[PDB]
RNA sequence: CGCCCGUCGCUAGUACCGAUUGAAUGGCUUAGUGAGGCCUCAGGAUCUGCUUAGAGAAGGGGGCAACUCCAUCUCAGAGCGGAGAAUUUGGACAAACUUGGUCAUUUAGAGGAACUAAAAGUCGUAACAAGGUUUCCGUAGGUGAACCUGCGGAAGGAUCAUU
RNA sequence: ACCCACUCGGCACCUUACGAGAAAUCAAAGUCUUUGGGUUCUGGGGGGAGUAUGGUCGCAAGGCUGAAACUUAAAGGAAUUG
RNA sequence: GGUCGGAUUUCCAACGGGGCCUUUCCUUCUGGCUAACCUUGAGCUUGGCGAACCAGGACUUUUACUUUGAAAAAAUUAGAGUGUUCAAAGCAGGCGUAUUGCUCGAAUAUAUUAGCAUGGAAUAAUAGAAUAGGACG
RNA sequence: UAUCUGGUUGAUCCUGCCAGUAGUCAUAUGCUUGUCUCAAAGAUUAAGCCAUGCAUGUCUAAGUAUAAGCAAUUUAUACAGUGAAACUGCGAAUGGCUCAUUAAAUCAGUUAUCGUUUAUUUGAUAGUUCCUUUACUACAUGGUAUAACUGUGGUAAUUCUAGAGCUAAUACAUGCUUAAAAUCUCGACCCUUUGGAAGAGAUGUAUUUAUUAGAUAAAAAAUCAAUGUCUUCGGACUCUUUGAUGAUUCAUAAUAACUUUUCGAAUCGCAUGGCCUUGUGCUGGCGAUGGUUCAUUCAAAUUUCUGCCCUAUCAACUUUCGAUGGUAGGAUAGUGGCCUACCAUGGUUUCAACGGGUAACGGGGAAUAAGGGUUCGAUUCCGGAGAGGGAGCCUGAGAAACGGCUACC
């Protein structure tokens, strides 16, 4: 229509931000930004929509623009920053660090951990190039890009970074026999232990991918997120682990837990 | 533009009006049960076969 | 097919100088390149003297996308040609089929020699012109 | 304006398309630069994203490469003698692509002199040793030494100057000068 | 004393043909005129930078006397340029109008010929029984009307039957 | 040329009614609600109407294709008794 | 029943699945894994034939079909839980030592044809080497 | 919850229709109507006309403020507080309304851009700007208005505007200031001739062209055009290095030039910190603004396969003057008949082309049902189109803008 976009109503926006289809017909607009608009969450449904530590975005614009917040090390003082996949955010107040990952319900979970633990990312690579005067160069799932890598660093490789600066702490390579996480589809969520994958060439690499109970399933190479090696996660993970279980196994769990 | 509210009833009208067999037996219930509208009963009578409909094509399956 | 610079303009591959003081063997140099997902760069295309630029071996058009197959149908057209895909659409209601053809056509380097009946598969390259946007690489007749 | 589009044209069956949209802006098109020669001017206008393009115009000198020496000097140009698509832009002296014209000659000339000390056309012992090391190489071919001769040499033009301003090309040699030069003597 | 056909006559309706070079509406459109902007050939009011440009003669510095050095209000005059609207050639884009053609959608109409309907209209009585000339089909002709007659065909016939 | 027996293909026939059908009736008008061997053509209440128009064929007579408006609750099939 | 109506073994048997041979090559050359290593060191040693990992060279005659998966925007629909005082609804709510507070949720299903990969090879056609320009050579 | 009934007859079986019956986020109307909760609502006929009034303006600590505006600096002589109007920068291309258009067109799923633009955000990113490069030039920094305002004012009227005098900039036009090496040329000079040479110009970014590299199935032999490495000048000769891609003339690097010349901070708020060579010397922080390239993100435009209602009382259609293709060129931001020059004469068709009609925008979906299905779907979400009909275009990243301009009707 004549140009970008500006609005955007309720019912086009996603259905894991589990905004609610009463309360005024417009939604939040996820500003342009490092991530994507659909696998993004804005700053404003976090405050007001997981913590609650706002009810209107009046104040959480108060709240925004008096730096309690920081988004990479960085304050980011937008209502509709994109918090994307694996993102960290800095609280001084309660001194907390959220994290933000799925669960296996297709949500944008709410991962208390510290400061460590934020000052550490997760960065899947989206590309390599060589950028001009030979400086080789890749870019990652969340906008950074960044410079002489080792060239053993790859595509679909995973990268650990300070969050001070751009750089790295270390990196993990992409082959069978490592673990990952899931982003896309049904398996939102999930934590399923690569087991072997194939590649179909023109398009379309496909990825064989089992979580611990046996239980398989199968995937598109870039919907995964390799988060390390088998056994030992980089960073902490939320309640479940990506498993999936049936609906009345977790009736039983509810219900164990009354 | 603001998402339109969902309604929907909670009853059904008999598929055929006048049989007095249907209306007598209706009447009895609603004469020992202190009711003032057929409305209420075809309801209750549209829950049940709901949950009927539900039962039929559950124990349908293995 | 008796002269490759039959027209006005001098036919060639862009940029490929063939330097004049050198005097090297094979006279005339010649670029190529392998398509990919498994096709071959045929030896008539290696060998030739001709240009055809819009072909996807010697040329510069990439194939990607989309792959089709069908069987050939005319030839009455320079470089290009018309085929038929024959295929079947479902009816639900009744439950069954009917016979349906769209007859696209292709562009074809001389790497081929394709008479009528020849079946032949493509693939997807940017838009040759008003009606066009396969070429060919793999014919399946004699 | 000028569409770019076939919602305009027919359908390949022979079908007029319906009146579906308005002309728009990125459909549009614009008129040939028709770059001529003399007194250099260049209008500019402005494009889709500012990304400015440079209508040629009256274009005087231009650049021209050598490739079997590898360089490129700066020349004016006598005039067009040949064009495939139009004896009409041949006549009326309308420099585009693939443009085939005349050029001075004289740069390229004074250079092989100053480069390997050998005549054309008809001493410092640095410079005597270079030319010496640089021997073997002054053997260019006949119809060159010709047209150095007469000073006015082949050249064909490959820029777009309706699009960029610059009348750039290079020098024919060999097989397409023969092919270019026996369609200019076709009588 | 059943049922039933058609003409003719009255009342009402629906559609059809129809002179009217019929009328409108909309779309496509040859040809012609062709605005208006845009691009390109020029244009040049206007403003404006530089280069000098000599002098009407002030000021001071120096032969201190004519005379000499530079600045100076001044004004041409000259080029060296920058931008430059009005106007302007040619081009492609092309609204609108005129005129025809054409495609569809509605529509008026003297009159004419039909159809339908309508409790009790007239003329007969063709049909249903062998319906009082067995009926019907096609074709041709005839006449107020149903209808009759000729040629061939059928049984839905009034015969499934002549060793 | 006859007789007997058999055979393939034909015009049909006598009886049954397993089967079918609304019934008359039918060796297919059967093997269809226990619904499917293959294909073509046609009908969708009665009339208007095989009318009107437009094409198309014919010297013409007329033929092929062929609606609508409007009107109506019945017309119609097969058998029973009177 | 070795658990007091849960779960195990040899299980006789069935049920469908994988592999070898029966004239049944069911692409092989390069490789490294040499693999399954004939490789054996005294009862756990030093050395077998490439796909079982993989890069390629390679013949890969064609389809329809059928299976599985990724994906198919929400709302809607069906449907989990949920006391809007019931209900239509909505997605909230519930529990505290009620000062620090604690806490499950917002599932799941459906998603036609067509498109991608996909195991199969019955069914239907589909060319194949016959005055052999015939394969292994 | 896979259901039937009445009606042709004197009656019977049938066909066959009619009517009845149930429902509709399907409308209208009638008669009536006490309450709680939720809520549609000028689409159908006229995308018919429209009075009136609103619907997009906008600032911080932080671009420009002497408002002859207002508080008071008194920490500030230039202001340094606040602050209309105005310049400037953004945005006004989203939203919202309607469904007229449109029947392979939109649209829906599904591909591509190895065929392109992309403000904005976000991540990275400009030692190379003195061009007779020595006086050609301030870099503790350069030039120009002009608004607002002062006032003269002119029309009946206009968001009508001229005339004269000021002044500002992140507005305009300009503008130097930081390394080291390294090849080419020259080339002084020695002259050597095996040939050795001081000293000088260049090189950042960006555009345009030409050229090279950008890879790599396997092992030895004969030499030299001249041995080339260093020499046993008997020849040992190895050493070699290139990423991604399904696949590229890809990324990217270098030679040679092109440019009317692109970028390389003359901007702004706070805080004032350290060395002494005791100079307003030298260095220093947290920011905002903008800025070349690349990537990213919100987009955008084109694009592959499949699929659309009724019509043959529409069977041939398209190509004069583009219809199908090809070559060259132009335009485009980009491919390409998008357009032109030239050339071949082709292309679609009963597997229903083409033409007509549509109370047709399409889809996600709605009513309704055992299944199958039929019908509707302008209409809250998605994509399209339009602003009274048409055409055109400026500004801009983005419009063919209409609550923006120009014309015609």
């Amino acid at each position: 229509a004549r140009g970008p976009k500006k609005h955007l109503k309720r019912l086009a926006a996603p259905h894991h931000w589990l905004l609610d289809k009463l309360s005024g017909c417009y939604a939040p607009r996820p500003s342009a930004g490092p991530h994507k608009l659909r696998e993004s969450l804005p700053l404003i449904v976090f405050l007001r929509n997981r913590l609650k530590y706002a009810l209107n975005g009046r104040e959480v614009k108060a709240i925004l623009m008096q730096r309690h917040v920081k988004v990479d090390g960085k304050v980011r003082t937008d209502t509709t920053y994109p918090a994307g996949f694996m993102d960290v955010i800095t609280l001084d107040a309660t001194n907390e660090n959220f994290r933000l990952v799925y669960d296996v319900k297709g949500r944008f979970a709410v991962h208390r951990i510290t400061d460590e633990e934020a000052s550490y990312k997760l960065g899947k690579v989206k590309k390599v190039q060589l950028g001009k005067k030979g400086v080789p160069y890749v870019v990652t799932h969340d906008g950074r890009t960044i410079r002489y890598p080792d060239p053993n660093i790859k595509v679909n490789d995973t990268v650990k970074i300070d969050l001070a600066s751009g750089k790295i702490t270390d990196f993990i390579k992409f082959d069978a026999g490592k673990l990952v996480y899931v982003t896309g589809g049904r398996n939102l969520g999930r934590i399923g232990t690569i087991v072997h994958k194939e590649r179909h060439d023109g398009g379309f690499d496909l990825v064989h991918i089992k979580d611990s109970l046996d239980n398989t399933f199968v995937t598109r190479l870039n919907n995964v997120f390799v988060i390390g090696e088998q056994g030992k996660p980089y960073i902490s993970l939320p309640k479940g682990k990506g498993i999936k279980l049936s609906i009345a196994e977790e009736r039983d769990r509810r219900r164990a837990q009354q | 533009p603001r998402a339109p509210r969902t309604y929907s009833k909670t009853y059904s009208t008999p598929k055929r009006p006048y049989e007095s067999s249907r209306l007598d037996a209706e009447l009895k219930l609603a004469g020992e049960f202190g009711l003032k509208n057929k409305k209420e009963i075809y309801r209750i009578s549209f829950q049940l076969s709901k949950i009927r409909r539900a039962a039929r094509d559950l124990l349908t399956r293995d | 097919e008796l002269t490759v610079q039959s027209e006005r303009a001098f036919q060639k591959q862009p940029h490929i100088f063939n330097n004049p003081k050198v005097k090297t063997s094979k006279r005339t140099k010649r670029w190529y390149k392998n398509a990919g997902l498994g096709f071959k760069t045929p030896k008539t295309a290696i060998e030739g003297s001709y240009i055809d630029k819009k072909c996807p071996f010697t040329g510069l058009v990439s194939i990607r996308g989309k792959i089709l197959t069908g069987t050939v149908v005319s030839t009455k057209m320079h470089r290009t040609i018309v085929i038929r895909r024959a295929y079947l659409h479902y009816i639900p209601k009744y439950n069954r089929y009917e016979k349906r053809h769209k007859n696209v056509p292709v562009h074809v380097s001389p790497a081929f020699r394709v008479q009528v009946g020849d079946i032949v598969t493509v693939g997807q390259c940017r838009p040759i012109s008003k009606t066009v946007r396969f070429n060919v690489v793999k014919v399946s007749a004699a | 304006g000028i569409s770019r589009d076939s919602r305009h044209k027919r359908s390949a069956t022979g079908a007029k398309r319906a009146q579906f949209r308005k002309k728009r802006k990125f459909e549009l098109g614009r008129q040939p630069a028709n770059t001529k020669i003399g007194a250099k001017r260049i209008h500019s206008v402005r494009t889709r994203g500012g990304n400015k393009k440079y209508r040629a115009l009256r274009i005087e000198t231009g650049n021209f490469s050598w490739a079997s020496e590898g360089i490129s000097k700066k020349t004016r140009i006598a005039g067009v003698v040949y064009h495939p698509s139009n004896n009409e832009l041949v006549r009326t002296n309308t420099l585009t692509k693939a443009a085939i014209v005349q050029i001075d000659a004289t740069p390229f000339r004074q250079w092989f002199e100053a480069h390997y000390g050998q005549t054309l056309g008809k001493k410092s012992k640095n410079a005597e040793r270079k030319w010496a090391a640089r021997a073997a190489s002054a053997k260019i071919e006949s119809s060159v030494e010709s047209q150095f001769s007469a000073g006015r040499l082949y050249a064909c033009i490959s820029s777009r100057p309706g699009q960029s301003g610059r009348c750039d090309g290079y020098i024919l040699e060999g097989e397409e000068l023969a092919f270019y030069l026996r369609r200019l003597t076709a009588k």
